[PDB]
């Protein structure tokens, strides 16, 4: 798990030693921990010939027993079909996509509702993942919308199709300033992560020792890559991993590399100290201003967990959101 | 072979293996090929006997068949039920042969069973009598939907009590994990021998799975265990021909 | 939770951004204030989910077809608003 | 709840009335003392507690997804210690 | 011989029956003459595109009508779960044996896929799966000679 | 033999066809001639990359220009999906018999792949398909001695 | 025999090999001697961490020393994807003939990787490739009698 | 998680009493760490 790392409102953060779980789920074949219920708790979901149900993870670190689900798809488990919230109710939902048209089956919560067969309009042409191995094919917000739209990048541009909802797809259009060689692109180079954090998802490319971010204009296309280097001898390869997480509670995912031969090492690059774009000062030139620092949810609870570890305390977070809250303001006169 | 063959058909009526191969009067000269022959109408009248019989798979929910024993004979929950009896290691549930109790033999006085009958299963509603009449089970999958500690595995014995023409130790199975799990580390269905429960009809006989060492007073291993055990899943492999 | 459906099954929420509970009978009107609609309309009440006001809500839909549809308010201090 | 006019003591059904009587409450200021700092024993103790009781009070669940319910507190304290 | 009807033997009145005509999907006419006349099916494999409850399992077979000529059970095969499914729990193309439907012309002849429990009103069982069904899609394995 | 053209056999005219000289190809370079000299194919898999949704098939052949010593039916491979695909049903290197396309030479002789019922004006089932072909990949396993 | 160097043959010249010494890994130190003194080698494959483009190919082969103690074929080991390759096509411990280097002591020799077409100035293809090539992991399986 | 698949373990599980058994199944190999076993493919049908 996750620790505060020396005196207790210190910024670091560390790991714990990892420890046995006390509860196991058990039917660990053919299943994954998810929030399929979207109740904000993991869903040990399981699938298969009369498996139909999972487990839950609650937030006090205890389980649920097995529960059923209503309604699983046949399909649930075809090649192919895809999670994603597709209803934009936050919940993923079933589906497979074909060039005109998609097939859906609703996240209801407690399993799928029946599914439907949603026909896309006049020329738009899906991108299908997996069609092409020199493409990618994902859906991300790369509009910043809040919804997760159809993207597909290749060596030259970026082609996006809206989420309109129940499956169904806007005009796609074009998302220029990303630039590979034909030859040098592999979709398997490809990050995608809002960076910056306002919300539209940035377009990363990765290449032995450095990365080229290419920060997306709130869905307008992109700006010309910032190409960073990796430290000596920090090479990357097709084995080498690349995350990206708010390890450090700072409301912006970190990008950490690594290298899993001779054991493995890792890496991380922070692009921050600060959340981008949050209001942090304010001065009316009559003498008096104001400075605004903000710190994640996430270090608020590292301290209460560390408290509540010198007090004996077990205590438990039921809030799994690293949002920022206003931590720290000041007024200064200028004049005194 | 003969017996074999009766079996995998259903049909124990047959015989080709008759008495006096052997003459003593003629030291048992060509009793061997006359052996020969008899194998060779077997061999026949199996092929000519033979079909693709279909597959079907048709899991059960134990707690659904608990939950809906009719009222005269006394419905239950399964999963609390459970719960009462790994603490009160002298209790009962349900009736006739469809319920829960702890086994009467001296080693099985602390292992805690439930039972079924294939008769209220009634598997055989499922498809028209004219799609094939005989109908029998192939193979038996155990998931057991409960959670488990650390490096703890779950203990049970899936059991026939109604053994009859079945073949040597194909009367139980070993559950260690559950998730679709068998008496077997492999599964192999060309493996040349009968997997256990092969060849019992799908209309009677009753079917029990024994968890050992689940009464609680007892500090038993499994009582822990079952605590969180909402059902108890059989996935039943059979044919139909 | 979702894409609307434009359909009657759709939530609303008041500018306060909360569920519009319905809160009466629906009845019909053909005229506002005096003012002939030119369309009758089936007109709903409405309630917050939470309560905080009690102002009263109403969805006004065109019955007769041809005209649009609408919404107003009526204040705990007798001030009426007409939204859209 | 609110029945003939009278505010009528409930117990909230089950876990779905439960759920929508405790999120009517959301945000409510239950509590708030203020407290000096510095080096004096009365350090350890605040000037003043303020303590807030709240109430929901159940006005309508036709439409049972989202009862209406309207709250406030009931009642309140002050002490004044001083730090005494 | 496409359509969709009750069937209409004594313990058949209650299963949904779906038929279609191998000779009106046209199946022959995806490929050029040059390659060869003969084009029959090797094996069959369905997929059922609805949804499961908790032990909501599928009760259906897939069945040639006339045996035409097949090795016993080659006429018809089981489905149990719907997605890519077939008759057998393993299947294998070395198996030795004849799979279901194999030899038959993908030309002509009528296949049926029942559905028993289907009658809703008659307190069915599949029925109640059946109407989150959204198609039937058969995968089927042919060869050219 | 390194062109795109429609097939002008009886059967062939609204069959898109392309064909690939091995030679051109340069798959013997990739290697010192030190290292043998007998360069010849395994087998042959055939990527696709194409907008073929869940259930979309694609019929597409791909043969060998001059048959010459192959075995009857090694002169050609039928793909029906295009990814990674190949001769077979069930692919097994152990199967006993030889594959498609097995023992030619690296660089001898031609390929061509068909695309039929493909043409638009015809109203060619694969029109449609073609226009999302990206690509042709041919994945060759050969072998040195 | 620890080194890299572009080999001298007429055909090499703009092959760059690397090489190893059995003696140096001293694999053998491992385990105790009163295990047993054989140690020999079963097989091996490569793993080569680098980065290639969706249809880019390695092109590389492992050799080992003095191929006259050797069935045929097995002094050496083609290199296609650096993903735990082997040199067949399919791995498969029960194939009833030796694989690449089986028993080779683990104790001594020089095992070498050739890389073709790696000069750059030649405009080799290698030689971009592997200006990403971090490392070059041998995978060996070998045994204890 | 003792390591990663970069990493070797070089260790040997035995048993005691060696005597009813056939050469060479006194002792297991360990080098994976995972479930693994002391040869390189595990086959339950395998003749030995």
């Amino acid at each position: 798990s996750a620790q505060r790392l020396g005196e207790i409102g210190s910024d670091a953060v560390t790991w714990e030693k990892m420890q046995p779980l006390s509860v196991i789920p058990s039917l660990q074949s053919n299943a994954s921990l998810v929030d399929i219920n979207g109740d904000g708790q993991l869903d040990w979901v399981i699938t298969g010939p009369g498996l139909r149900g999972y487990h839950s993870q609650r937030p006090d670190g205890s389980w649920t027993r097995f529960t059923p689900l209503n309604a699983l798809p046949v399909e649930y488990t075809h090649p192919r079909a895809q999670l994603a919230d597709l209803m934009g109710a936050g919940l993923s939902d079933l589906v497979l996509i074909g060039p005109k048209s998609v097939r859906l089956y609703a996240n209801t919560r407690d399993g799928f509702a029946k599914g439907k067969d949603v026909v896309q309009s006049g020329d738009i042409t899906l991108p299908v993942p997996g069609a092409d191995p020199r493409k990618l094919v994902a859906f991300s917000d790369v509009l910043g919308s809040g919804q997760a739209h159809l993207v597909e990048v290749s060596a030259t541009k970026v082609t996006c199709w809206p989420n309109l909802g129940r499956g169904r797809f806007g005009q796609p259009i074009t998302l220029p300033g990303f630039s590979q060689p034909a030859t040098e692109f592999n979709p398997a180079q490809v990050y995608l992560a809002d960076l910056d954090g306002s919300g539209p998802t940035d377009l990363i490319y990765v290449h032995t020792n450095r990365l080229d971010i290419f920060l997306n204009k709130s869905g307008n296309g992109f700006a010309e890559p910032v190409t960073l280097r990796f430290p000596e001898g920090l090479r990357f390869d097709h084995t080498c991993q690349l995350q990206m997480a708010d390890v450090q509670g700072l409301g912006v995912a970190s990008l950490i590399l690594s290298v899993p031969h001779m054991s493995p090492h890792h890496w991380r690059c922070d692009l921050t100290n600060m959340k981008p774009w949050l209001l942090n000062e304010m001065n009316n030139n009559m003498g008096v201003h104001h400075t605004l620092r903000y710190r994640s949810s996430s270090q608020f609870w590292l301290d209460e967990k560390a408290a509540a570890l010198t007090t004996g305390q077990t205590p438990v977070c039921y809030l799994p959101f690293p949002i920022h809250t206003l931590w720290q303001t000041e007024t200064e006169d200028e004049i005194s | 072979a003969e017996q074999a063959y009766r079996w995998e058909l259903n049909d124990d009526s047959a015989r080709f293996i008759k008495p006096g191969a052997w003459q003593g009067t003629y030291a048992g000269l060509l009793a061997g090929e006359t052996l020969m022959l008899s194998l060779a109408q077997m061999e026949d009248a199996h092929l000519k006997r033979d079909k693709r019989a279909l597959e079907v798979e048709r899991t059960v929910s134990l707690a659904e068949v608990y939950a809906g024993l009719p009222k005269d004979n006394g419905p239950f929950s399964l999963a609390q039920e459970i719960d009462k009896l790994v603490s009160q290691g002298s209790g009962s549930a349900g009736s006739g042969n469809n319920n829960l109790a702890f086994g009467a033999g001296t080693d099985t006085k602390t292992s805690l069973q439930a039972s079924v009958s294939f008769a209220d299963l009634k598997i055989r509603e499922d498809y028209p009598a004219s799609l094939g009449k005989i109908r029998r089970i192939k193979q038996i999958s155990v998931t057991l939907p409960a959670l488990l500690g650390p490096y703890q595995d779950v203990q049970a014995i899936l059991s026939y009590g109604d053994k009859a023409g079945l073949a040597n130790g194909c009367e139980a199975l070993a559950v260690s994990h559950g998730m679709n799990d068998s008496g077997q580390f492999q599964l192999d269905f060309n493996d040349g021998k009968f997997l256990p429960f092969e060849g019992i009809a799908i209309d009677q006989g009753t079917l029990t799975l024994s968890f050992p060492n689940a009464s609680m007073p007892e500090k038993g291993k499994q009582a822990t265990m079952l605590k969180t055990l909402n059902d108890i899943i059989l996935h039943i492999r059979y044919t139909i021909k | 939770f979702g894409v609307p459906h434009y359909d009657e099954t759709d939530t609303f929420l008041g500018p306060e951004g909360e569920v519009l509970v319905v809160a009466d009978q629906p009845r019909d009107e053909s005229t506002l204030q005096g003012i002939n609609l030119g369309a009758t309309f089936t007109v709903t009440g409405y309630r917050s989910r939470l309560e905080s006001h009690f102002s009263r809500l109403e969805y006004w839909q065109p019955k007769t077809t041809g005209k649009t549809d609408f919404w107003l308010i009526y204040s705990p201090d007798g001030q009426v608003h007409l939204l859209g | 709840t609110w029945q003939d006019n009278k505010d009528v003591p409930l117990t909230p059904e089950d876990d779905n009335s439960r759920y929508w009587f405790n999120r009517a409450l959301k945000g409510q200021l239950l509590r708030s003392e203020l407290y000096g700092l510095d080096d004096s024993t009365n350090k350890h103790v605040p000037y003043t507690v303020t303590e807030f009781r709240s109430q929901v009070r159940r006005l309508q669940h036709t439409d049972s997804r989202y009862p209406v319910l309207w709250s406030s507190v009931v009642e309140s304290r002050n002490y004044h210690y001083e730090r005494i």
